[PDB]
């Protein structure tokens, strides 16, 4: 978005830090091109002399003005869209429960009983458990008095920027690029899914290439069901972003939350107001508060929902500002925020569409990178999607999520103190598609050490989890 | 490689 003032006031919000993801055996073997992000502006690791800030904020390349006929587009694509996922999804989006809220519906799971609570609480010493009671379902003194001042459209807030601690590619750990997290009022998550859970919880249940979200979705069980619905097209795309999130313009936010969260669709009217919050935002990092206008919070509550909404928008926005006569049936999708897979037998041209999603201030790069330029004829087995590739089994003859070796080596390289066993079993989940061979070669630092799960003990737990006759069949 | 790194996230976590 744009940064409208960086100003220096009060307050010093300590977010510096060290990682406390440590090397493992496997770091020692494998030596991957990864490491743990940057925490620290005088990190030994950093590129010559550049600063940690400076980057971070630096996504913000401002905020794309959008003409009054690409408005009335955009809100043609987003009330058609809108039309398709409520038609889908029904109407019962009604308020939830304070309860409800905390403990979550079927699809909707209970809010974290204790991360970061955002603000004023962080500037004050205390926890989200110290707010709200999460064993019981209700909220404490000043929660229930901030519901009513959201309730009342007079409340306001500020943003708390996180550093993210992960292992990232090296390259981008000695650019300092290290990603981030807004954290948001824990009050704003609570009545934002007060407002929108019952649509999100909507949303997770009725995953797929319909709806064009793969939000909710269990990619060991429902690679299946999404590699065989887009092996039957002629053309596959694998498109790629350049700072999703921060490159939503206010035109396209605003008009997405006045279409999609209608009080017709029976949202209530501060459904479209609590998302509009998040247009304009005050965000908290150290000493420097700075205001920004476009782009959201990478962070807040349904952050991948929203996002997989405006990714669904914007490629039929995008189509019908280029082709003539463009429907949702013209094309399938779907899409995790930014990850994103396109399908249609019409042999278009993403190349020709570049400017056309530079009018929504987004770059689209093949994610691909090979001579960076949008090619027809790319199948399933091509593309990337939620750092899985689509590949068939050929024990049982169904689509499983396969990993990129070296990126498996990178996740078993680093991890947190005294979580090594926890994080064997639940990457050995990950890594049992990759083959019996390199199942036992990633896994080949860790023995007499630790407790691998046999090969064979996972891979006949997957089978019957993507069909549980597949199991019984054979 | 442009902004879209290789290891991060998968999903949030376990529905
Ligand atoms: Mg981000
Ligand atoms: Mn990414």
């Amino acid at each position: 978005g744009l940064i409208v003032d960086t100003r220096d006031v009060e307050e010093r919000v300590h977010v510096m830090r060290k990682t406390k993801l440590a090397p493992t055996v496997a770091h020692g073997v494998f030596n991957p091109e990864f490491g743990p992000a940057a925490l620290s502006n005088k990190d030994p690791r950093l590129n010559e002399g550049v600063v940690l800030d400076e980057v971070i904020f630096s996504k913000h390349k401002g905020d794309t003005k959008m003409s009054a006929e690409d408005k009335a587009l955009f809100r043609r694509c987003a009330a058609d869209y809108a039309s398709r996922l409520h038609s889908v999804l029904g109407t019962a989006n009604a308020p939830l429960s304070i309860y409800e809220a905390i403990k979550g519906v079927d699809g909707l799971d209970a809010m974290e009983p204790d991360t970061a609570p955002g603000l004023p609480w962080a500037l004050q010493g205390k926890r989200r458990g110290a707010l709200i009671d999460f064993e019981n379902g209700t909220v404490g003194p000043e929660v229930e008095a901030a519901l009513k001042l959201m309730e009342k459209r007079e409340y306001k807030f500020a943003c708390q920027t996180f550093l993210k601690d992960e292992i990232r590619p090296m390259e981008k750990v000695r650019a300092g690029k290290t990603r981030i997290v807004d954290v948001l009022p824990v009050e704003h998550i609570l009545y934002t899914r007060m407002m929108i859970g019952r649509f999100c919880a909507q949303m997770h249940s009725n995953n797929g290439p319909q709806i064009g979200s793969a939000v909710g979705c269990n990619p060991d069980v429902d690679w299946q069901r999404f590699g065989t619905h887009f092996a039957q097209y002629r053309n596959v795309w694998d498109v790629d972003y350049s700072a999703f999130d921060a490159n939503h313009c206010s035109d396209a936010m605003n008009i997405m939350f006045e279409e999609v969260f209608r009080t017709e669709f029976g949202f209530h009217p501060n459904a479209e107001w609590i998302l509009k919050t998040l247009v304009n935002t005050e965000h908290a990092y150290e000493n420097k508060r700075i205001t920004v206008e476009g782009g959201m919070p990478s962070g807040c509550s349904a952050t991948s929902i929203i996002n997989t909404i405006l990714n669904n928008i914007y490629v039929l926005y995008a189509l019908r500002r280029h082709y003539e006569g463009v429907e949702l049936d013209t094309y399938t999708m779907i899409s995790y925020g930014d990850d994103i897979v396109v399908a249609s037998d019409y042999d278009l041209d993403f190349e020709a569409l570049k400017p056309h999603f530079k009018s929504l201030g987004q770059t689209i790069t093949p994610a691909d990178k090979s001579d960076k330029g949008f090619v027809l004829g790319h199948s399933i087995t091509d593309v990337t999607f939620l750092k899985r590739h689509f590949h068939m089994d050929y024990g049982t003859g169904f689509y499983k999520p396969v990993m990129a070796s070296k990126t498996l080596e990178a996740i078993l390289s680093f991890a947190r103190r005294g979580t090594i066993q926890e994080k064997l079993i639940s990457v050995a989940g990950l890594a049992v598609h990759s083959g019996p061979d390199e199942y036992r070669r990633l896994f080949e630092p860790f023995q007499g050490l630790f407790e691998i799960p046999s090969y064979r003990s996972l891979y006949l737990r997957w089978v019957n989890a993507v069909c549980g006759d597949a199991a019984a069949l054979e | 490689g442009p902004y879209a790194g290789p290891l991060e996230r998968q999903r949030p976590l376990k529905v």
